[PDB]
């Protein structure tokens, strides 16, 4: 869901939000591509997890 | 661009799994009929198997789907449209006709693919389903 | 969202019948000035920015108490918020000329648009005295020939200009 | 609805940009084939009483057992044949649509949106309509580009079918 | 990014299905545009180095204040008119490179791509862009339908620094 | 709209909490402050006339070609002369409104909100107003803690209009 | 997403220099060659159906294993997998006949195909035998001798069937 | 997550489960004491927050010349506004940890998964911190400046100003 | 010829004396004239085919007895509009020969000397061209810079005719 072909994989440790219903499995990727990855880091850390990695695809 | 006008919210009282959640989603956007052979789209249903594409990414694509722009957005009026987008992924009328009417002339300027971005960029969006939940009535 | 070839069509559908000849003799005449319809349509996104604020230059100076302490042009974001809805005048009737029919313009630009401007305080009949001061300078562009092989495009001009009168009266 | 004029708008529209030259680019396009479009919907207005019944006679030579059993579905039994030439009667009219329209809207909205809901319902088998459409494609004497022009959106409507 | 091939291809692909005669109608009509593009592709890369120094000593004219005032941004000393060069040779690259891609796109996505952020921090003010550009459009010496078509990008740069 | 009392409610309404003890430290902060702020106030509006003309002729100093070049935009008649006042003389009004509210508030709703569209659309540059208020944050004549307090908010629109 | 006359620019910016006269003499041929392309593409899609079935016939009676109880095409929704995306190859052909360069062709059945087709179990070297009984089929419909008129279409065929070859080389 | 000096020495007194010592409030009576100088100071770095960035932008670019040339990573006009619209936010949250008076609020904006984008980018990393450098050169200048403020020793401030800068060059190069 | 070169070298000759001070400005005064002037004649060479055909078609619809009245003079016949585009055809040339020149020169020596000489013969009316080149000065699209000084050579001539 991106215009072009620009999506950069991020991978979570540790997400802490209410645990059981918002966030049922932390420390996996989320797969989003360039136009929102600002977006997505600012709401990555919101929460509080922190990136271990960022890969194109 | 520009900051969104305040609009005064009204009181409210709401204030083969993996086959299902497909047509969950197909559901609540396109009320069954809509979904009919035509409008399905195998991209969507692959990258959900497939897991490549996030839930939240996936109703983005039926939301700026043609078929979906065809259905609602051409015919029905851009304020309508702004009440129309709201009950099936927020799933709540809004509160106030003002804040309506506020949102439909942002709607215009970035088009139907530019509202419904928005929407998942809002904060209360994100928080109220998430991603991986499936929108629902509230 | 209509057009010309689409219309004809659409009523086409609803008696049932096949499209007679004297209908494809009236879209090949629509075909035959579709040449003269792109060349307008060209002028007028390349001068769109130039036609606000010129229309600006009037649409404030004849009624100056809009930006003067108390009208609802006042402040800056407010300001900027009768140019940011100016140009979709402009960008809605530019789109209403390549379709060659008002009924994009209809449903989007104008169905809901007197209903908002008595709910937000804004004078309606202020913005129809500044749509005609663009009507004014849309028309003198599109006629004006520079450049361009001499041709006659008055069918158009007029018809042009009733996308504005549409786009005048439903606000007013 | 979907058209080469209608789809340079609704590009334009979701940027909330005006119309550049990439988007009136693809309409100038449209006027060349336009002209021969045209051509091929006068070429079946004025075979059209000749190419149904070419058509749903044709269909009933590959299918003879469409006019002997007793069924609801089937057009053995007059009143089938009577709705027979309208079915088949409505193919080319949207067809003759989508021609003067440019685009396959039209087609995508009168005819094939839902035609696997409604065919699976009635028992209309699919194979009955696409050998009407092989019919209309080689007779209707359409000669030059034109003959090029109705033989896409034919051949679309088959691919629509299966 | 943004040319008419891309749009009949990004159209069609969010719909998921395959390549209609509505998406396949651009094609045709891009080239005949596009064989009038070309020509006037060649009228500003053969007389590029008279267009450049034709447009930044007439900014200078109509903005005499620029070569006296003392300051970064202003362009008193040699090394803004090294940077006055680099800057106007700028815009005639991507002008040159959004006739023959035919769209907006290289355009969009090089030169006009978050230029009210650049010139507010800079002070560049954008009213010296736009008088470059206008000499620019009446002393290319282009003749014929292709002077048309560098007129619509040169003022396409100018409603977006405006 | 933001003040410091706004901003310890809309904190403590999205979390749907009474007001805690930390929502109530910034209302705290604000009556200390708010009593230097006022000073600061009664030192803008007395001198307010001095401040609006010794701006208004400041800037024509530094730039002398905007009293001489004929445009709709430049003061180069006594239309922009008479809108030179009215502007300059709309900067010290918001400037001594977001004084008495203690925050950036009024500053943020009236004044900087779509700037940058305004200025590139009637190609005002914006390096003009902030040589009027430099003027006027050297020229006001505040002294001890007073004098920082109107000195941010200058700064503060001196920031979002580069 | 790239073109012939996109990526011609995209290595001309990073280079920084003005496009060549013999880069331009280039590109007239591809405008020139270009009415050929679409009289190419136009064919592959009006028998894009009918190539699928066609080429999935030979692909489940040459490994007949793979419907017969056991193989990953044996029930009914798997059968109707390998439909679902026989055609995905034939989505994306097609984009890159019409762009003209394989760059589209790349991000989506190039770009992760090989991982998914490992996880999933599916065998990964029984795509690329019935790929190339699509490209059988596909230059057999884009170069017969009906109708239009006689042209050369033998230098597209070739670079047809390269689209073919890499849509087969990164699956197997 | 966002810390203090008042709520970090609760939270180690938290994990150790004690009450707090006299001596650590002796610690931050001087937190209180030393507070104002703060304030006021950081209240400069906001005011010239925008002043900062371009002078920065004045060197680096002018340093590393090919960056804006064409085929650098900052040549194109939006790749341009993007290494402003994230010069900034390095003053956005350096001027939050003035604030809090501790870094953990910077250490997961700014150093957190920063050095991860800047190698699937292709941005040059080791040419963020030269002018991080430069902007520290910039910062405690307008910082220590006396101008119509009365003068008291600013110092354990500017040293602790300056580690900011540091740490925030340290975790992108 | 006459050029403002040449006119400081012929005056300059009569007096037997070195190219002075006197004679060496009029030099300078041509040379940054020619900025203008240089452009101003690509202004009128791209639109070659326009001007000639815009001025024939004014003069018939100014003057509708010059297409109907039989004689030779007249345009009754077609040798007389190929004789009518051959006319104006000659004076875009001169007016392009004279903007390049920058002097009257050319005007002088290859159009308007004998000018009123041959017009009473072949009884030509002068207010034929006088409508002719009013035409192509409201619509040559040169406006300021050179097309001042472009203009000058149209009214120059018209002065001539009458
Ligand atoms: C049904 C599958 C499923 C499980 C099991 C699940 C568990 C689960 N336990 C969590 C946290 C947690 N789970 C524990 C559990 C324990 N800590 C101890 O010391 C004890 C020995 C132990 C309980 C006996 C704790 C302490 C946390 C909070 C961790 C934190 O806040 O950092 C969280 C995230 C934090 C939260 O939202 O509370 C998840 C997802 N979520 C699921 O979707
Ligand atoms: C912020 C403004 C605001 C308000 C006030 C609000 C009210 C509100 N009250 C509700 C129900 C209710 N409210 C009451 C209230 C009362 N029963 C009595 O006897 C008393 C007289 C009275 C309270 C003093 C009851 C009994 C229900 C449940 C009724 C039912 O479920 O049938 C509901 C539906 C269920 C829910 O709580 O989500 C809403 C949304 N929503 C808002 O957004
Ligand atoms: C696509 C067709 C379309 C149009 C045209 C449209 C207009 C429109 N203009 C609005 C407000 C506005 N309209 C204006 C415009 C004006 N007020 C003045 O003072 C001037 C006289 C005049 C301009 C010449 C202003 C300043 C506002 C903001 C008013 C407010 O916020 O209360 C609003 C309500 C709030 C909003 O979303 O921004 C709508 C819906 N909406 C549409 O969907
Ligand atoms: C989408 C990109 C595009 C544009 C812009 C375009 C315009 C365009 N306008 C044309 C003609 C023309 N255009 C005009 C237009 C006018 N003349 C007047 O005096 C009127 C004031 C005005 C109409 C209001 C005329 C009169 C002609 C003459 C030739 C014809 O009938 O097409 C032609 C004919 C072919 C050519 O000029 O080479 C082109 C190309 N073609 C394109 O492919
Ligand atoms: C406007 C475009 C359009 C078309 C073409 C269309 C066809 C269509 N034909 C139908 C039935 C039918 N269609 C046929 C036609 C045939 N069966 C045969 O035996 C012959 C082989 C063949 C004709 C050559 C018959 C006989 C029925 C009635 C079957 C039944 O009632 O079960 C039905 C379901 C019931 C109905 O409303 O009548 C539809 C929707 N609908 C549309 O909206
Ligand atoms: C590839 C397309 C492209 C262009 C055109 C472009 C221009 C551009 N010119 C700039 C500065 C500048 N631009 C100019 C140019 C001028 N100032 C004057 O005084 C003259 C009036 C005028 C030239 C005619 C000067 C002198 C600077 C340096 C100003 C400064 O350092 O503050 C800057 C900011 C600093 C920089 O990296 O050098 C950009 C981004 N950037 C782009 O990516
Ligand atoms: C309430 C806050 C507020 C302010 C301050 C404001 C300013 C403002 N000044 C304007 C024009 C103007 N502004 C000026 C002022 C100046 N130009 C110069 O030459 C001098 C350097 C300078 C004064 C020192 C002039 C002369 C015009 C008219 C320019 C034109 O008409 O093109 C315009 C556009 C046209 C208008 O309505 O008059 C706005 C919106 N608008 C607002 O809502
Ligand atoms: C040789 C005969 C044969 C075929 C044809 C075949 C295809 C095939 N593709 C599959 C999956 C899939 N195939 C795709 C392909 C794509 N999705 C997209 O959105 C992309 C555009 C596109 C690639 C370019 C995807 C995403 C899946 C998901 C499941 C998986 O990873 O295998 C699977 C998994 C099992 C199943 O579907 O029942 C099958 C069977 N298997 C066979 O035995
Ligand atoms: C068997 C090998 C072979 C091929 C492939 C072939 C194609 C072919 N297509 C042609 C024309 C053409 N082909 C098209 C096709 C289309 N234009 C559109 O915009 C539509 C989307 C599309 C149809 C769906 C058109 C419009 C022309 C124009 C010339 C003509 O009418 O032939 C011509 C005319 C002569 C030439 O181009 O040199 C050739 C050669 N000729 C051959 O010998
Ligand atoms: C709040 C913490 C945070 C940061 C810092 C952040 C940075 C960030 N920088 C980006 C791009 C970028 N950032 C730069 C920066 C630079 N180029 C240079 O040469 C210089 C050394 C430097 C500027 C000083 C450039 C050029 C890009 C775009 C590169 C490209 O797209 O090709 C992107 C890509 C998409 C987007 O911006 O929306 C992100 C998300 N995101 C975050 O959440
Ligand atoms: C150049 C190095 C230097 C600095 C940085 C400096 C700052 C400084 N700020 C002071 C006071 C102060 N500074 C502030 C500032 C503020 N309070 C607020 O609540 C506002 C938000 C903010 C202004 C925006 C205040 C309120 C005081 C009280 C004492 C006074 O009036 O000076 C004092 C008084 C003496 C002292 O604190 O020991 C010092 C030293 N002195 C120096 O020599």
């Amino acid at each position: 869901v991106g215009e072009g072909d620009r999506v950069y994989r991020l991978e979570v440790t540790g997400i802490r939000s209410p645990g059981y219903p918002s966030v049922r499995r932390s420390s996996t990727v989320f797969i989003v591509p360039y136009e929102r990855l600002s977006d997505k880091i600012q709401q990555v850390h919101k929460q509080g997890g922190k990136i271990v990695s960022v890969t194109s695809a | 661009s520009i900051p969104l006008l305040e609009y005064a919210p009204s009181s409210q009282n709401q204030r083969a799994d993996v086959d299902a959640i497909i047509w969950a989603g197909y559901r609540q956007i396109f009320s069954e009929h809509l979904i009919i052979k035509s409008n399905r789209q195998s991209f969507l249903e692959s990258q959900l198997r497939n897991r490549a594409i996030n839930v939240r990414d996936f109703i983005r694509g039926l939301g700026k789907s043609e078929v979906y722009r065809t259905q609602v957005a051409d015919l029905n009026s851009n304020y309508r449209l702004v009440d129309i987008t709201l009950k099936r992924f927020l799933g709540r009328a809004a509160y106030n006709q003002d804040e309506e009417i506020a949102w439909s002339i942002v709607i215009g300027s970035q088009g139907l693919h530019g509202f419904i971005d928005a929407l998942l960029d809002s904060d209360e969006y994100r928080e109220n389903f998430g991603d991986d939940i499936v929108p629902y009535q509230r | 969202t209509l057009d010309v070839f689409t219309k004809v069509v659409s009523q086409a559908d609803s008696r049932g019948e096949f499209l007679s000849n004297e209908q494809l003799d009236a879209l090949a005449n629509v075909v035959k000035e579709g040449n003269k319809r792109l060349d307008v349509v060209n002028r007028i996104t390349s001068n769109a920015s130039a036609i606000v604020t010129n229309a600006a230059r009037a649409l404030f100076e004849e009624q100056p108490q809009l930006i003067a302490p108390g009208g609802n042009a006042y402040t800056n974001r407010r300001m900027a918020a009768c140019l940011r809805d100016m140009e979709i005048i402009l960008r809605y009737v530019t789109y209403a000329i390549l379709a060659g029919d008002a009924s994009v313009l209809d449903d989007r630009c104008l169905n809901g648009l007197r209903e908002t401007y008595q709910a937000l305080g804004t004078p309606g009949s202020s913005v129809a005295v500044g749509v005609q001061k663009m009507k004014d300078a849309a028309v003198g562009i599109a006629n004006d020939p520079n450049g361009i092989t001499k041709g006659d495009c008055s069918q158009l001009i007029s018809e042009v200009a009733s996308y504005f009168d549409r786009a005048a009266a439903a606000v007013g | 609805v979907k058209t080469p004029i209608t789809e340079a708008i609704a590009a334009a529209d979701t940027q909330g940009r005006f119309l550049g030259n990439t988007e009136l680019q693809s309409a100038r396009g449209r006027y060349e084939r336009a002209a021969a479009s045209l051509e091929a919907a006068r070429g079946l207005t004025s075979n059209a009483q000749r190419l149904i019944d070419g058509a749903t006679q044709a269909v009933y030579q590959k299918f003879p057992y469409t006019t002997q059993t007793p069924g609801p579905q089937f057009a053995a039994d007059s009143r089938g044949k009577s709705k027979c030439a309208r079915d088949v009667g409505h193919y080319l009219r949207i067809i003759t649509y989508s021609l003067v329209a440019g685009g396959t809207g039209p087609l995508d909205e009168y005819l094939i949106a839902g035609l696997a809901e409604i065919n699976s319902t009635f028992d209309l088998s699919p194979s009955w309509y696409v050998e009407a459409l092989k019919h209309i494609k080689a007779n209707h004497g359409l000669s030059g580009q034109a003959a090029n022009e109705a033989n896409t959106y034919i051949d679309y409507a088959i691919n629509a079918l299966s």
